[PDB]
RNA sequence: CUCCU
RNA sequence: AAGCUUGAGUCUCGUAGAGGGGGGUAGAAUUCCAGGUGUAGCGGUGAAAUGCGUAGAGAUCUGGAGGAAUACCGGUGGCGAAGGCGGCCCCCUGGACGAAGACUGACGCUCAGGUGCGAAAGCGUGGGGAGCAAACAGGAUUAGAUACCCUGGUAGUCCACGCCGUAAACGAUGUCGACUUGGAGGUUGUGCCCUUGAGGCGUGGCUUCCGGAGCUAACGCGUUAAGUCGACCGCCUGGGGAG
């Protein structure tokens, strides 16, 4: 199917919530016959700028293959939640392994 | 027939591109231009400056062979760049064997670091090594006999960008560029580099594995404007330079050459410079407040009109010296900064 | 009736630095002899430095 | 056959396209005359040569190239003919009416100042009169003992001496030169593809061009 | 822009890159909005580099100093 | 000069702040190709890569932050 | 203002 | 009437791209508002004044709101029939290109009328309005100054839906096809070989400059022609009156 990148970033001091996170959101994409290719968490690494008068935030990365109403739905969820600040959803063709 | 074709391949097998086959025959002479025939399309025009050894004077008459290089094709008319690159090939063959003989032995005499390691010279040629090399411990060769005779015994190359640091004394004892660079850095490190084009606002001086430098108009001796450099240095030649700049982006490493002469300037600071010592010196131009005297080595404006005699306004220098003319003038003040020694030739004998 | 004055060396000089001022980024209005030229050069860029420090 | 010279091609991408029957191009990036078809060409040249001079012609031999200069000198007054080889002034074949009288004041001004007043009125005057004859003696003196019309004309390099050739394709006279691979073999009659910036080439062709000269006069 | 080093220091780093990108990006947008002559004056420009390289290039064969 | 993403058989990740900060200047400004030497392909996946980057927060878009 | 062949 | 594959078109892989429509989001900056510190000027010009400021301005810091455009990359680079299209991400979607084959079999070119797209300004309806800015006010300048310059400032610039259908809408060069010496580059694929090294030799597309013959009244054009030809269309017939 359509191949997704997904990188979101975590509030800092709501992060033990993380590990509930990643298994609510690759159990919602594994719900529907999706694979998943990555499952990267960077930890608490340090904002190269302020994002809400706020640094240090904690980076989870996914790269994951699923469909697009599944990736959608993704999305929203990660709009309507306090806890996520700046997900981010990126290409296609052929998901791939470790980066950092 | 097939004979010239045959011919032509013959002569293909016969050359190569680099400066590998002695060849060129040395059939004209003349100061200052030497050139060869090493089968090509034109002859060289050789510098002489390429031949000749260690002492100045020239080795080769005619009919003499030395290879010279290639791989560079007509700028107009004519053919080569220089042979005297080709003796660095032999130089690296030399340096391969002492690595590849495990080590090489010939003589290095390393006097000073210009950059961390003592400069050491084999045969015609001065090549700069890092600080450690020069010696095999912490023995130090400024206690040594000045410019003493043992060999190199090799400490560090870098392979690439060509510095070489060799072991004196102590016989029992047996991209690319842009990632790291940080080795000759760190304010100062003096470097050895050959210059390549003088572009009427800069020089080129560029050698540490393809890297470019300029020393641009600015330092280059010891005036600042007027200078034109390629009136004040040369043409493809090896020099004092380091590096005063690393820009990281932008990649414009802007290297100077004004660290030397300087320091002459700052002998006569102080030399003469201790308190009040007399110089024996020949005006230049006066210019209605002085004389401008400008004798020992490049030291810039002196004596006012105030001293001159003992009479302070009414003088006029043009009346009361000369023109060109050498005279008692003693020091009085040299200033460290500003580059203004202040000298004076009112310290004689009439009150 | 006398000679010239301060023989194109610095005047040289001072038509670099009048022309690097009043704009002319060419750098290509030169003399052509060595010792003019490297002057001429020389009073432009001591004038870009004095068309920063201005308007 | 290189015989002894080297003669083999030349410069690198700027050849000129009508030379298109003389071009190999080497690893180098450069183009080698076809040395099997040169020679044919230059036979062809030596057998007009021995036919013309042995009509008692003159030939004039040009090439400057500021290494072929002395080549001419030497490898031209070994026969009875004529050289231009430090600068080539315009017009004076076809404006050879009045190059004639410039050459009436070199003959005219040698023979005042071999014996006559090149002393008797200032040292000033002989600075200016001896600056004169070392003037126009590098620039009329192969011409000099000429005196009429040229019947040949052989180049060194057309593609710096082609307005001596069109000097002399307005009037009448069949011009050959050794061309190299940028110049135009279009006013050259008999073509003589080769090297043009090599000593050892303007020593071979100019030198058996002086021996069919010579040898040619019966 | 961002000079702190130690105690030889201060001017000549800093009226380097500070000059040379401030000098340039404020005189250029400190008005003109032009819409238009940044074509012309790239197309101007350029054209006046090809022209001055190939200018020096076939500039190079003599001035006969 | 040369491309060292040529140099290697790359395809510019956004990841690798360790490649992508020798193309990033001290302002946070990319530096050009004519400077680098990279391919323009590269240089275009390049430039992506740092907007993206930005985006992310693994890079600053000034340094006046 | 100083990054070319 | 029956074919044939070179013209044209289709399919399998990829490739690059500010191609288009919709949605979302990020940072810098400008403006305003609230608050803090602080006090005598700020702003502007060729000089000035109008203007703002002791009712606390300008500056500096913290927070918030809103709108618009996307520095660097940026490249006589890219894509598009033209107009034109630059942050980043998603969804829907057009075209081009190349390698190796397969397939259809002349299905092609141009096109009056017609239909469609068509910068900016403008018009209508509804929103929105930071910055800029016709009109307008004021200060200058000037002999005058319904102007250039300065201080302000409304339509408009922005969005959604309709209209208008013009531009120095320009390469001042209709479209399609064939042929005819070279060089230096850019960009984008691809093949072989020692990728053994950013290497060498070819091959397609698009594009920039310089020049050859040839052409042109000259300027200049010059394999992307204004060279040699072919098919079809549009247009011209002295200047003004007059588009």
């Amino acid at each position: 199917m359509r191949h997704y990148e997904i990188v979101f970033m975590v509030h800092p001091d709501q992060s033990e919530q993380v590990p509930g996170m990643i298994e609510r959101y690759t159990a919602a994409i594994t719900g529907a016959e999706g694979k998943i290719h990555r499952l990267e968490d960077w930890g608490r690494r340090q904002l190269a700028y302020p994002i809400n008068k706020l640094h240090k935030a904690h980076y989870v990365l996914m790269n994951v293959e699923a469909p697009q109403e599944v990736i959608d739905e993704l999305e929203t969820t990660f709009r309507f939640n306090d806890a996520v600040i700046r997900s981010m959803v990126m290409r296609t063709k052929h998901a791939v392994t470790e980066a950092s | 027939e097939s004979f010239a074709q045959l011919f032509e391949e013959s002569l293909k097998e016969i050359e190569t591109r680099p400066g590998s086959i002695v060849r060129g025959v040395v059939v004209a002479i003349d100061k200052d231009v030497v050139l060869v025939d090493a089968g090509l399309k034109s002859e060289s025009a050789i510098p002489a400056e390429q031949f000749k050894n260690a002492q100045g004077e020239l080795e080769i008459q005619v009919g003499d062979e030395v290879d010279v290089a290639l791989d560079a094709v007509e700028d107009g008319f004519g053919e080569t760049l220089l042979s005297r690159e080709k003796a660095k090939r032999h130089e690296a063959w030399i340096t391969l064997e002492k690595a590849y003989e495990d080590a090489e032995t010939v003589t290095g005499v390393i006097n000073g670091k210009v950059k961390g390691g003592f400069t050491v010279e084999l045969n015609g040629i001065r090549a700069f090594l890092p600080g450690s090399l020069v010696d095999v411990r912490p023995v130090r060769d400024t206690l040594h006999l000045e410019g003493k005779e043992l060999e190199f015994k090799v400490i560090k190359l870098d392979q690439k960008r060509n510095n070489v640091v060799v072991s004196r004394r102590a016989v029992i004892e047996s991209e690319d560029p842009w990632v790291a660079i940080a080795k000759r850095y760190p304010e100062g490190t003096k470097l050895t580099g050959r210059v390549t084009n003088l572009t009427d606002y800069g020089c080129f001086v560029e050698i540490e594995e393809g890297v470019e430098g300029l020393v641009h108009v600015s330092e280059m001796d010891w005036t600042n404007k007027n200078i034109h450099p390629s009136k004040v240095v040369n043409v493809g030649d090896v020099v004092e330079v380091m590096v005063l700049d690393i820009d990281e982006e932008r990649r414009r490493i802007s290297l100077g050459l004004k660290q030397c002469k300087a320091n002459p300037w700052q002998q006569f600071a102080e030399t003469h410079n201790k308190g009040d010592r007399v110089e024996g010196k020949i005006k230049s131009i006066t210019d209605f407040g002085i004389f401008i005297g400008l004798d020992g080595g490049i030291d810039g404006l002196v004596h006012l009109s105030d001293i001159s005699w003992n009479v302070a306004g009414e003088e006029a220098v043009r009346e009361y010296k000369k023109g060109d003319e050498i005279a008692a003038v003693v020091l009085q003040v040299d200033a460290e900064r500003e580059r203004i020694s202040l000298g004076v030739k009112q310290l004689a004998e009439d009150p | 009736m006398k000679r010239q004055k301060r023989d194109r060396l610095e005047r040289a000089h001072q038509r670099g630095y009048q022309a690097g001022i009043a704009g002319r980024s060419k750098e290509m209005c030169p003399y052509q002899t060595l010792n003019q030229r490297s002057q001429w050069l020389g009073g432009w860029r001591e004038a870009m430095a004095d068309r920063v420090v201005m308007a | 056959m290189l015989k002894a010279g080297v003669h083999f091609g030349h410069q690198t991408r700027y050849w000129n396209p009508k030379m298109k029957p003389f071009i190999f191009g080497a690893r180098n990036k450069v183009h080698i005359i076809n040395l099997e078809k040169t020679v044919p060409m230059f036979n062809e040249a030596l057998a007009e040569l021995n036919k013309i001079a042995s009509r008692k012609g003159k030939i004039l031999f040009v090439g400057t190239k500021r290494a072929a200069s002395e080549a001419v000198k030497d490898a031209a007054l070994s026969c009875d003919q004529f050289f231009v080889n430090h600068r080539w002034l315009g017009g004076m074949l076809t404006n050879w009416k009045t190059v004639r009288q410039s050459i009436k004041r070199l003959k005219d001004l040698e023979t005042q100042s071999q014996d006559g007043t090149f002393d008797k009125l200032t040292k000033k005057e002989a600075l200016m009169r001896t600056r004169e004859l070392e003037k126009l003696e590098n620039s009329l003196g192969g011409i000099k003992d000429m005196g009429g019309l040229p019947d040949a004309l052989f180049v060194i390099d057309a593609d710096h001496e082609h307005i001596a050739i069109k000097e002399a394709n307005n009037l009448g006279i069949p011009v050959f030169a050794i061309v190299d691979t940028n110049s135009d073999p279009d006013g050259v009659d008999f073509v003589i593809p080769g090297n043009d910036d090599a000593i050892r080439a303007v020593t071979l062709y100019l030198g058996a061009v002086a021996a069919t000269v010579r040898e040619g006069r019966s | 822009i961002k000079v702190r080093e130690n105690e030889p220091f201060d001017v000549a780093l800093r009226r380097f890159k500070r000059s040379c990108e401030k000098a340039g990006v404020l005189a250029e947008v400190r008005r003109r909005e032009f819409y238009e002559k940044p074509t012309t004056e790239r197309k101007r420009a350029k054209a006046s580099a090809v022209k001055r390289h190939a200018k020096k290039l076939a500039r190079e064969n003599a001035r006969r100093t | 000069f040369c491309r060292f993403t040529a140099e290697g058989v790359q395809e510019i990740d956004y990841k690798d702040i360790a490649t992508l900060k020798n193309y990033i200047t001290e302002s946070g400004k990319i530096v050009p190709s004519r400077i680098t030497g990279t391919r323009a392909k590269y240089q275009r996946q390049l430039a992506r890569a740092i907007k993206r980057a930005r985006y992310l927060s693994l890079l600053p878009y000034t340094d006046r932050h």
